[PDB]
C-alpha cells in the first residue's frame, strides 16, 4: 500500500516466541517476493525510536546533480588555412547523456525518465607568449533535430529568428537556462529495445524521441592576431523528475555511447567472468582482525 | 532603486544549487503524463529488493558459478561451509547487489540487513545449517562453538526452501561510514558464517553436491546519506563514437 | 492453496499443481487504454477471445552447458494465430501478457531457473563496438540464447536482475512460474514489428543435475496476450 | 519563480510517498 | 542594503527571455487601436485553412501545371492515378501549404489533417475515385486491392464537386517529429493514393482530360510545438540596398 | 463564433452511419469555405480526451523572438586619412526589419502588425599584435525620421538634448531598451500597395509611417594608438503583438530590402517555375519503405 | 437556395442563377466610420445611391495561354461615374466593395478560376532589383495581367492564396463569384490616388478546355463600392 | 514592471481567444 | 484451438471439455464422417514438456 515515509521505521520490543505453525524466518524465494521477516521476528529486540530521515535517497535528490555532458576545446584563431575536420571557431553537439559515465550509469538505473533539463554552460580560455585573456562573447544556439545547423562561424543561421540562442561572456557567471521535457512520449526511453525506423537497416537502441536536439556554440567575436584555446563545458541538472522501472546497475565498463556493448576489464574486479575481485576460498576472510 | 551588495558566493556555480532558471522554450506544453508501471519515488524502495551475493568470488568460479555455493556431504561434524565479508565499500560479495550498488553512491549508512539463502538441491536432499552473524571486535569465528555465541538462525531444509538471517543494526552511534579502512571501528559490520548444523544427507540417485543461492536486501529501517560518486564506474579515455556527436 | 492454479483465457486453460504464488508485474494488471490516455482517434479492434489466449512456443532442451534463453515480446508472437494476423494488418498494438513457464523433473533432480521478464532489454554485443543488428535481435518465435548471462548480455548484472518482475523455478519446490505483465511503454500504443517491450529471460542459475537416469528435461513457454487493442488498419506487409 | 513557465521552477524535493510493495511483494496474495 | 548574490545565467542574453525593459520614449502615447478585419491571435487559425497541394511536382509541369492532376479515361480497371507523400518536413507536395509552411517553424506536430479534392472537369464528365490513406509500416500500395484495406473514401462526381479525406491521427504517442529521416517510426505519416473506382467517362464534346485540385488543411485537434527556424528561407549574402540603410 | 481555445479539441466516439440526404464528406470548395467534415463523420472514431495545449502557436509566442536586425563591423582607429564612405568611429542605420530574412519572412506572414519593439544591442570587439580588449563606451542615440543625424564621432549632435541616447560598455550586459508602437496609423503596414508621396516619382511599397527612425551608434572613447574592429549587432523582439490578415509565405529568395522582387533559385526547390523539388511521376513515391 | 442571388445596390441589380454562397471578407460587412474611430473633423459627404452601385469593368478574354488578371481598388474605379468624381474632388475616401465576377460557358467546358481579393498586394518585379514604377502598378480601369501568377507576382505562393478572401468559379458548378470586402487599412480614411487597398485577382488554376465549338468566353467584373465617405473637399486635380 | 510606461512591460502570452471561422467559414450562410 | 495443459501430481486427472461448437442445434449420426453436419473435430495430445 502506498504511504508517505519521511523517516526510517521504528523497532518494537519483542519477547521469547515459541509458537507452532508460525515460521516468520522461513520464506519462499520462488514466489519472486522479498522476505518479509522482521527484526522483531528473528531476534529479540528493544524499542528504538528511529529518527533517521530518508530525504537524501529521493529520486529528485539522487538525480538533480549538475553533471558534465559535453566538453570541447576548440582553437579560436584565423581558420583560412586549416583542415576540413577542424572546429573553425564553432562546434555542433548532438545532445546526449551517454558520453560521460558517471551521469550515464546513474540515469541507466531506470527504464523511463521524465525530467526538465537545467543546462549550465561553462566556458574557459587559454592563450595558445602571454598577453592576457579576452572577454569573448559566445553564442549557444539550440537547434532542434530537424532544423539546419551552421557551417561557418559567420553563417546566417546564427541570426536565430526562431531558434533560441543565449549570448554570454567568459567573465560572466556561467550561462544557465532550462530545457523542458521535450519528448514526444510521456517519458524518455533510457533503454529502447527496438529499431528507429520502418526499414530493417535502422539503428538499434536509439529512440529518436530521446534526443533533445543540437547545441551549436560559436564565438561571436572575430579573430585576434593571436590564437586561443577555448574550452566549453556543458552541465546538465535533471529536475522535476519522475522515474520508472529500476534496472540492474552496469558493472562492466562502457565501450560506446551508441550501444550497451561490453568487453569488461582484463582481470577482476569488473571483468566479464568475474565482477567481484577474487579471494582464496569461500571460507577465507580477507579483512580479518588479528 | 534598491541598495544591494554582493555576498561571498556570488557568481559561483555550485553543482548542487537549487534555483529557478530561464526557460529556453516559452509557452512550451509538455507531453501529458501517462501512468507507467513501476514508479520509484525514493531509492530506498530499490534497496529493499533482494539480490544475489557472489559468495563464491574465487578463481575457477567462472561467471554464474560465482553466484552459488556448493555444499557436499561431510565426514566430520560442525564444519565451516562459507563465510561472507560484510564489507560493502571494499570489493566483496556484497558489492554487486541492489543494496550494494545504491549504497556506494552514499558515504553513510544505517539500518538492518537481511540475508536470504535458498537451497537448490533435490527434494530428497535433507540437511540442517546454522547461519551465524557475529558483531565486530574479534576475528572471524572458525569453529561452530565460537560462531554460535552470536546472532544465528538454525535452518532445516524442506517445504520452505529459504531462511532469512536478519543482520541487526548493532552499532555505537547512528551511522557507519563507507571507509576504505575495513578494520575501522566506524565501518566494520562483523561477519556472517555458515556451518553444518547436522550434515547434507542425500540418496544415491540425487546429486551428491547441492547449491545455495545467497540473497541480500535492506529492511525498512535502513537509511543512507552523504551522497558521493560511485567507485563502480570510471573512464580514462572517451567512449567510442563520442567524437561523432560533434560531427 | 497457492500451489494449485488454473489460468483460463479464451479457449485455453493451464492447470498446474506445483506453483508458487504468481507474479503481477509492479503490482499492475493489464487493462484496455482509457480515453484520457488515448492518442489514436480511430476506433480500435479488440479481438478478445481470438487473441487473448495462451500461445505455446517451442520447448528448449535444458542441459548441462545451458546458458539461458530469451524471447522478446511481442516479437515471439507476431506470426502466431489471430494475434499475429492482427499485428500484421494493423499499425498499432497495445497488450499485456500472461507468461507461464513450464519445467518439471523428478524429486532426484536439482536446478534453479531465474524466470525474469525484463522491460526494454536493449542488448549489447561482446568485444566489439558495432551495435547488434536486426537478425541478432529479432529472433522471432524461437528466441535466442544468452551469450553471457552473468551480465544479462548488456554489461549489467544477473545478480541484480531480481529488481525486474521475476519468479524462480526451483525443482525442489515448484515446476512452473507465472508472470502477469501490464503494458510497459512510454507510449500508449506502439508499432509491434520494430519495438520489443518485454524480454522473457530464463536462466540456469543452478544447473540441472541428478544421478538417476538422464531423461530430456525441456522448458516450455506459454504466453497469453491480455487486453489487445489494435489501431491503424491497413494491408499486411 | 518569476518566470512564466512552470518547468522553469526549482527542484521539487518534497515527494515522500513510497510503495516498496510494487517491487518487494509483487505477488497476488 | 539588501544582501544579494548573482546566480549562473546573470548577464546573459537569451533571445527567448520575457522581461520588462526601459522605455526609450517616456510618456509616449500610442496611436489608438482601430478595428481592422481579420485578426489572428493563434497561428492554428491559419493552419486550418485549405491550400493547394503540388501533387504534380514533376518535370514538364511548369508553374501552375504543378497545382493540378490530369486524369483521363483508362482502358484497364483499378488503376493508380496519383499518390501523395505525406512527408511534411522533407520537400514534397505538402511543403508549400498553409499547413506546411507554418508547421516547418515547429519541430513537433499532432492532430488530424484533411485532404480536399475538387474535380474541375466539365458538367458532362462523370466518374468515381477512391482516395485511400494507408498507415505506416509497409510500402506504398500500388494496387487497389492493397490500398483499399486502409482508410478510404469513395467519391462520385456530381453536384457536390469535392470530397474530404480525413487523415486521422493514428500514432503511437502524442506527437510526431519533423525529422530529416522520413522513414523513422516517429516521423512517417503514411501514404495517400488515388485509384479509379470506376473510370472517367466523358462525351465527345467534353475535353477528354480532366483535372483535380488537391487541398489540405488541419483540423481543430491539430497541434504544434517546439518552435524552430524555418528551412524555407535563407541567405548567404546581403540583400540589395541593405548597404544603403547605413548610408 | 469567437471562443477561448486552450487545448486542442477532443474526439467523440462514432458509429455506423448510413443515412440518406446527409453527406458530411461532400463539400463545396467554390464557396471559398474550408471543409467542415469531422473525423467523427468520415471514419468511425473513439473518445479521445485531448490535452495538447495550443499556447506555443500564439502570435505573441510566434513573434516574440529576439532576431537580428542590424550588423556592422566598423574600424575603430584614427580616421584622419581614410576614405569618404568609411565609418569613422560611428555609423547610422535607417531602422527596418527587412534586411535579415528569418525575421522578414516571419513578419511578412501578416498584412498589419501592432507591436512594441524591445531592442537589444550587442557590441563585440577584436584587435585589428595582441595587447588586450578595451572596455569601450558606446553611445546609441535614437534619431527620429525628421531630425539631423551626426556627421562625425565628435560632432555636437551627440549631446542629445532631446534625442534618447543609451550609454553602455562592452564588458556590461547588452544594452536593452523598449521602443513603443510608433506608427501614425493604428498598425504598421508590412505590405503597402501604394506610393509614398503625392508626385508620381515616389517609392513603391515603402510606407513612411512604417519606418521607426535612425539608430546612430558611436564610440564615445577617443582613439588608441592601435586599431580595433568593433562589431555592433542589434536584436529586435516584438511584444504586445496584434496581427491582422495573414498572407501566403514567401517561397522565392528575397532580392532586395526595398521591394518584393523575385528571381527564384536556378533549379527546384524554390525556383520560379518549381517551388517543390521534382519527382519522377505523380505515382512515384520518393521515400518508400522497402 | 444558395445558388440564386440578387444583389440590389442603388439603381443597379445583378441576378445570378448558378452562384455559390457569397463571401464576406474576414466575416466582416462594410459600415460607415464611427465617431470613436474618426480622425478628420470636417463633415463627410455620403453620396449613397450615386456611388454605392455596381460599376462594370471591361471584359477580358479567357483563353488557352491566359495567366490571370488583376484590378487594384479603388484605382479601377477612380475615373468611373460619381464615385470617380467624388474621388477626384476629395482628399480622403473610405469604402468597402462588393465584387461580382461573371464567367459562364457550356456544360461541355471545363476550367477553374481562383477569384481572390488580396489586401495590400505590393507587387514585385521579376529578375531585377528595381522596384515597380508608377505605370506598372496604376493600370486603372483595364487592370493588369499576371506575369508569374504561380507566385502571385510577389515571391509568395498561389497555392496558399486561399488564406485571402476568395471564391472559385468552377465551370462544372457555378458561373459567378461574389466577395463582400470591408474597409481594409491601418488608417481610417486614405488618399485614393496613391494607395490601393484591395487587389482583385482572377487566375486560371485549371485552364479553359472543351472539344465543342470555340466561342469566346469572357470574364466580366462588376464592382460596387459600399458605404462611401469622402473628406477633404477641394478642386479636382 | 517598475517602469512608468505600460509598453515597457513583458510579453503578454495569455490571449487564448480564437475565431477560425473568419478565415475558414467566411460565407454568409 | 481449445486446449488444456495438464501437470501430473496430486490430482491425477483433467477434464477436456469438448464444447458444443456447431452451426445449427443438432448433428447427425451420418455414415459420411466428413459431412458438415456430422463431423465433430479432432482431439490430439502432445507432450507439453
Amino acid at each position: 500500500i502506498e504511504s508517505i515515509i519521511k523517516t526510517a521505521t521504528d523497532t518494537v520490543k519483542s519477547e521469547i516466541n515459541a509458537e507452532l505453525g508460525v515460521v516468520p524466518s522461513l520464506n519462499a524465494v520462488e514466489t519472486g517476493a522479498t522476505s518479509n521477516t522482521e527484526p522483531e521476528e528473528a531476534i529479540q529486540t528493544r524499542t528504538v525510536i528511529n529518527q533517521h530521515g530518508v530525504s537524501e535517497t529521493l529520486v529528485e535528490n539522487f538525480l538533480s546533480r549538475a553533471a558534465l555532458v559535453s566538453k570541447r576545446s576548440f582553437e579560436y584563431k584565423d581558420h583560412t588555412s586549416s583542415a576540413a575536420q577542424t572546429d573553425k571557431n564553432f562546434f555542433k553537439w548532438t545532445i546526449n547523456t551517454r558520453s560521460f559515465v558517471q551521469l550515464r550509469r546513474k540515469l541507466e538505473l531506470f527504464t523511463y525518465l521524465r525530467f526538465d533539463a537545467e543546462i549550465t554552460i561553462l566556458t574557459t580560455v587559454a592563450v595558445n607568449t602571454y598577453m592576457g585573456l579576452p572577454n569573448l562573447t559566445l553564442q549557444a544556439m539550440f537547434v532542434p533535430t530537424g532544423a539546419l545547423t551552421p557551417e561557418k562561424q559567420d553563417s546566417f543561421h546564427w541570426q536565430s529568428g526562431s531558434n533560441a540562442s543565449v549570448f554570454f561572456k567568459i567573465s560572466d557567471p556561467p550561462a544557465r537556462m532550462t530545457i523542458p521535457f521535450m519528448c514526444i512520449n510521456s517519458a524518455y526511453s533510457v533503454f529502447y529495445d527496438g529499431f528507429a525506423g520502418f526499414e530493417k537497416s535502422g539503428l538499434y537502441g536509439i529512440n529518436p524521441a530521446d534526443t533533445i536536439g543540437n547545441l551549436c556554440v560559436r564565438i561571436v567575436n572575430e579573430h585576434q592576431p593571436v590564437g586561443f584555446t577555448v574550452t566549453v563545458r556543458v552541465y546538465m541538472k535533471p529536475k522535476h523528475i519522475k522515474a520508472w522501472a529500476p534496472r540492474p546497475p552496469r558493472t562492466l565498463p562502457y565501450m560506446s555511447i551508441a550501444n550497451a556493448n561490453y568487453k569488461g576489464k582484463k582481470r577482476a574486479p569488473n571483468a566479464l567472468n568475474a565482477i567481484i575481485g577474487n579471494r582464496d576460498s569461500v571460507k577465507t576472510m580477507p579483512h580479518n582482525i588479528v | 532603486g534598491v541598495p544591494t551588495y554582493l555576498l561571498p558566493g556570488s557568481g559561483q556555480f555550485l553543482t548542487t544549487d537549487d534555483h529557478s532558471s530561464a526557460p529556453v522554450l516559452p509557452c512550451f506544453n509538455p507531453t501529458p503524463e501517462m501512468h507507467i508501471p513501476g514508479q520509484v519515488r525514493n531509492m530506498l524502495e530499490v534497496v529493499q529488493v533482494e539480490s544475489m551475493m557472489e559468495i563464491n568470488n574465487t578463481e575457477s568460479a567462472v561467471g554464474m558459478e560465482r553466484l552459488k555455493v556448493d555444499i557436499s556431504a561431510l565426514t566430520d561434524v560442525d564444519q565451516l561451509l562459507f563465510n561472507i565479508p560484510l564489507d560493502i565499500q571494499l570489493d566483496g560479495p556484497l558489492r554487486n547487489t541492489l543494496v550494494g550498488n545504491i549504497s556506494r553512491y552514499y558515504t553513510h549508512w544505517s539500518g538492518s540487513l537481511e540475508m536470504t539463502f535458498m537451497f537448490c538441491g533435490s527434494f530428497m536432499a535433507t540437511g540442517k545449517l546454522i547461519l551465524c552473524y557475529t558483531p565486530p571486535g574479534g576475528s572471524c569465528p572458525t569453529t561452530r562453538e565460537t560462531a554460535m555465541l552470536g546472532t544465528h538462525i538454525v535452518w532445516d531444509f524442506g517445504l520452505q526452501s529459504s531462511v532469512t538471517l536478519i543482520i541487526p543494526w548493532i552499532s555505537g552511534s547512528h551511522y557507519r561510514m563507507f571507509n576504505n579502512d575495513a578494520k575501522s571501528t566506524n565501518a566494520n559490520v562483523g561477519y556472517v558464517t555458515c556451518f553444518m548444523q547436522t550434515n547434507l544427507i542425500v540418496p544415491s540417485e540425487s546429486s551428491d553436491t547441492c547449491s545455495l543461492i545467497g540473497f541480500i536486501a535492506a529492511k525498512d529501517d535502513f537509511s543512507l546519506r552523504l551522497m558521493r560518486d560511485s567507485p563502480d564506474i570510471g573512464q580514462i579515455d572517451h567512449l567510442h563514437a563520442a567524437e561523432a556527436a560533434y560531427q | 492453496s497457492d500451489r494449485v492454479l488454473q489460468l483460463k483465457l479464451g479457449n485455453s486453460a493451464i492447470v498446474t499443481q506445483e506453483a508458487a504464488n504468481y507474479c503481477c508485474a509492479y503490482g499492475e494488471w493489464p487493462n484496455y487504454l482509457p480515453d484520457h490516455e488515448a492518442v489514436a482517434i480511430d476506433k480500435p479492434t479488440q479481438p478478445e477471445t481470438a487473441t487473448d489466449r495462451f500461445y505455446t512456443l517451442k520447448s528448449v532442451k535444458w542441459e548441462a552447458g545451458s546458458t539461458g534463453w530469451w524471447w522478446k515480446l511481442p516479437d515471439a508472437l507476431n506470426n502466431i494465430g489471430m494475434f499475429g494476423q492482427n499485428v500484421q494488418h494493423h499499425y498499432l498494438y497495445r497488450s499485456g501478457f500472461l507468461i507461464h513457464v513450464q519445467c518439471n523433473a523428478t524429486r532426484f533432480h536439482q536446478g534453479a531457473l531465474l524466470v525474469v521478464a525484463i522491460p526494454e532489454h536493449q542488448r549489447g554485443a561482446h568485444n566489439t563496438n558495432t551495435s547488434p543488428g536486426f537478425d541478432d535481435i529479432m529472433k522471432g518465435e524461437e528466441g535466442g540464447t544468452f551469450n553471457h548471462p552473468y551480465v544479462l548480455d548488456d554489461g549489467t548484472s544477473l545478480a541484480c536482475a531480481t529488481i525486474f518482475p521475476h519468479q524462480w523455478i526451483n525443482l525442489r519446490t515448484n515446476n512452473s512460474a507465472t508472470i502477469v505483465l501490464p503494458w510497459m511503454n512510454a507510449a500508449p500504443m506502439d508499432f509491434p514489428l520494430r519495438h520489443n517491450q518485454w524480454t522473457l529471460a530464463i536462466i540456469p542459475v543452478v544447473p540441472l543435475g541428478t544421478r538417476t537416469m538422464s531423461s530430456m528435461v525441456p522448458i516450455t513457454v506459454s504466453i497469453a496476450p491480455m487486453c489487445c487493442e489494435f489501431n491503424g488498419l491497413r494491408h499486411a506487409i | 519563480n518569476f518566470y512564466k513557465d512552470s518547468y522553469a521552477a526549482s527542484a521539487s524535493k518534497q515527494d515522500f510517498s513510497q510503495d516498496p510493495s510494487k517491487f518487494t511483494e509483487p505477488v497476488v496474495e
